RNA sequence: GGAAUACUGCCAGCUGGGACUGAGGACUGCGACGUAAGUCAAGGAUGCUGGCAUAAUGGUUAUAUGCCGCCCGUCUUGAAACACGGACCAAGGAGUCUAACGUCUAUGCGAGUGUUUGGGUGUAAAACCCAUACGCGUAAUGAAAGUGAACGUAGGUUGGGGCCUCGCAAGAGGUGCACAAUCGACCGAUCCUGAUGUCUUCGGAUGGAUUUGAGUAAGAGCAUAGCUGUUGGGACCCGAAAG
RNA sequence: AAGCUCGUAUCAGUUUUAUGAGGUAAAGCGAAAACUUUAAAUAUGUAAGAAGUCCUUGUUUGAACGUGGACAUUUGAAUGAAGAGCUUUUAGUGGGCCAUUUUUGGUAAGCAGAACUGGCGAUGCGGGAUGAACCGAACGUAGAGUUAAGGUGCCGGAAUACACGCUCAUCAGACACCACAAAAGGUGUUAG
RNA sequence: GCCCUGAAAAUGGAUGGCGCUCAAGCGUGUUACCUAUACUCUACCGUCAGGGUUGAUAUGAUGCCCUGACGAGUAGGCAGG
RNA sequence: GUGGCCUAUCGAUCCUUUAGUCCCUCGGAAUUUGAGGCUAGAGGUGCCAGAAAAGUUACCACAGGGAUAACUGGCUUGUG
């Protein structure tokens, strides 16, 4: 979905690029979460 | 390369994702990488309006009343032309009329026979 | 008007009407339009009445802006009822009718038949 | 396109009778307007105030013209000091009726102004507020 | 070298045979032949002749002959049929009444409207008359204390049926109802600003910023009747296993 | 329909002109088969003006909103017709077969999923001996004429018509047809 | 190009049937003929639309007169009886 | 010197907390504790709780709907 030109309806990719790296930040969060329980 | 709100603008890739591949809309949003467009779309009889977000090289302008600008130019240009005479101006356009009756000569041009021989 | 004719080909018979034909139909099969109601021609008075304002004023100065096309084409055109023709009298020839008339059919350009054609026809 | 009279008022059978023939005959505009008014229904006929015609009449140059009402002319008490005007309608409230004759004109019917004004000469057409209703 | 016939086409050329149709009901029109008066195939049939006057034409009916026609109703869109009901007859048999809201139409009155809970009366469950009250309406808005609709000719522009003026007529000009769009003015609520006076904290003068209401900006409702829609009542009818 | 609220010189499953994209290549030929310029229509897109155009020229010399003023009909291609939208408001119904046109994925074979055009359901009438999907076909009551698709030995209305060829089958052929058996065998016959 | 083998059972049997071999079979061409509720013209019923008309003693004013185009139908909707 | 590093979902409108210039209300009237509103803030699935509170019955009763099995597509036979 980055490359992918047209993409069918804020731009749209941005927002695929900001829930990546929130989930992605929410999995190395529960990291620490674990290493410190 | 300023796309704005209202301006008209085509598509065109420089895979096959989406096919729309050459369907002519209306910008209405601009960003620093991307752009959006209007389509009217037949969904049974009725052109309903579908929206769309397209790349910058995967876009471009048209050229649609281009004609019409220089032609009307060029209407008010023999109107007053007229005006400033005694004319019959007739500034419409009109389709391809039948061509009319001419005689060709046979002096350098006696007709080459061929048969389907086939050559 | 070319590209109407070449998507309706299959359905229709055209071809380039004589002098004569165009005088039988208007003469026999000619029904005019008082702004509507397909009147009956019958006399020169409707005629007159109804395209006065454009020259016409007679049956013959009818058929003369038909054949030789003229610039008030349209309106002379648009003021006659699209013709009602009977099946033809002695048959189509054409054992089937609907292939080209170059394949041994009917549909399609005859281009001069279409005297034979609609003089039977009336 | 409402064509016949849905009521069994005979007086008003009467009316259309006589004003069908005006605009057949007449091709005054006044008159077609007229004949469309009398099919409404009462639910599209509202009625119109005193106050509303004399406001009217307070517009310029038109002071000395006949207003017509073709549903009712109510009354309104929220004014002091009514014209001299003239006014045909349908119907007439005893409170409109009563204060218009002490102001000094006259009241009359339809029938009365196609003998006065029969083409529709220095006539005015007022209607009353219809959207107000829900 | 001079012709002809064939073939395709045109004639506001001529002349025979056959079949179906005769709508309309004083006159008016467009025409043709006429020296003319007049005649005519020109805006839809008349002339002459014969037979019989009744079961002859025609109708109803029984049968024969030629061709045609798969058994009804219901329930599933495809083998679209299958499947379920039907021995025959007569009588009975299924969208009704009511209560509350709503659209539309008719009538009565109209900023109002509704006599009939009661009283008076009578030719006695009828009809006729009536005082005081009450509902709905004529005003909203705030969570609430509360507050509560004119800068002006009740507004500025954009069109707007009609009306007046000029115009031979098209047209031009003036005025503009209802209604729609926009910028305004007012009322309530929210945020500020915070006087003249105050009993030292009361009170809210004058002016601004958005957002919001079926708000105001010369009222339109009330009442009964009819067709109807929604909901409740056994609710279009019959058919069941319960507590 | 209830519905009156506005009818405009406006609408349209159509063509044409301008401009796009598909580019296969048939273009031909490119400076050496790479080039990068080019021909028609092939189905989809957008546009073709009277609330449209012209002149002075404010806003912070280009561009955008201005002020004020001026141009009405050969009015800006063709063809056809005066008929949609707004709100009030409402009855029945809401997920399937057949065939055709393109694309995607397929296998012993059939096929599976799409979008599009007809038909069927609600539908009679002529023909295919019989028939939802095949071929004709604009359903009031009648008279005459002419025909579509299909046919003209008899059943059965209509030429045991005309003309040129091919075929002999020890259950020919007379069709859903250009499909499976289908690629081969034959001292059967014809023409290349 | 025609023709013969190129497999496929079971009550009796189907180019629709009789029957047909210089065809009544296969390819093709020129004509004449038959026939639908389709096309053309005419008369009658109805629907829709466009025109004219209360003027008297002549009448049915939701009337009367002139003209033109149309008519399939389930659920459902309207109008007249 | 390489043939890996980590992971529950879920709301966040079922609610955690707090303060008011002279903010408004609490039904006969006052005062003080108290409650309730709307105006502010400050917090966000860490800490809870769950997409419904378990089976079995062959006497099993009532109202409905069901086949037709050998024929989609000319399939079936002798040689992978």
């Amino acid at each position: 979905l980055d490359d992918q030109w047209l993409v069918e309806v804020i731009d749209p990719r941005t927002l695929n690029r900001a829930e990546r790296k929130r989930l992605v930040k929410k999995n190395e969060k529960q990291q620490r979460r674990n290493m410190k329980n | 390369k300023v796309y704005k709100v209202g301006d008209i603008v085509d598509i065109k890739a420089n895979m096959p994702h989406k096919f729309y591949q050459g369907k002519t809309g209306v910008v209405y949003n601009v960003t620093k990488s991307s752009v959006g467009v209007i389509i009217n779309k037949m969904v049974g009889n009725r052109y309903l309006e579908k929206r769309l977000n397209l790349r910058v090289e995967h876009i471009k302008h048209s050229k649609c009343r281009q004609e019409f600008l220089e032609r009307v130019k060029a209407n008010a240009a023999k109107r007053a032309e007229a005006k400033a005479q005694g004319v019959a101006v007739q500034l419409k356009r009109q389709p391809a009329q039948p061509r009319e009756s001419r005689i060709v000569s046979t002096e350098g041009n006696v007709p080459q026979t061929l048969a389907p021989v086939p050559y | 008007t070319l590209e109407l004719l070449k998507l309706i080909e299959p359905y229709v018979a055209y071809g380039y009407p004589s002098y004569s034909t165009i005088r039988q139909l208007v003469y026999k099969r000619g029904f005019g339009k008082i702004n509507k109601q397909r009147v009956p021609l019958s006399d020169n008075a409707i005629i007159e009445a109804n395209l006065g304002k454009y020259g016409i004023l007679s049956i013959d100065d009818l058929i003369h802006e038909i054949i030789t096309v003229g610039p008030h084409f349209k309106q002379a055109n648009n003021f006659l009822w699209p013709f009602k023709l009977s099946n033809p009298s002695g048959g189509w020839g054409v054992p089937r009718k609907f292939k080209h008339f170059i394949q041994g059919g009917s549909f399609g350009n005859r281009e001069e038949f279409i005297n034979k054609l609609v003089k039977s026809m009336n | 396109h409402r064509t016949a009279p849905k009521s069994d008022n005979v007086y008003l059978k009467l009316l259309v009778k006589l004003y069908t023939f005006l605009a057949r005959r007449t091709d005054a505009p006044f008159n077609k307007v007229v004949l469309k008014a009398l099919f409404l229904s009462k639910i599209n006929r509202p009625p119109v105030s005193v106050s509303r015609i004399a406001r009217a009449l307070k517009q310029e140059g038109a002071a000395n013209k006949t207003v017509v009402v073709v549903g009712t002319v109510t009354d309104d008490a929220r004014i002091f000091e009514f014209p001299k005007t003239t006014v045909a309608a349908l119907r007439f409230t005893a409170g409109a009726r009563a204060k218009i004759v002490k102001a000094g004109g006259e009241c009359i019917t339809l029938d009365q102004l196609a003998v006065r004004a029969p083409k529709g000469q220095n006539t005015l057409i007022l209607r009353g507020p219809r959207n107000s209703r829900e």
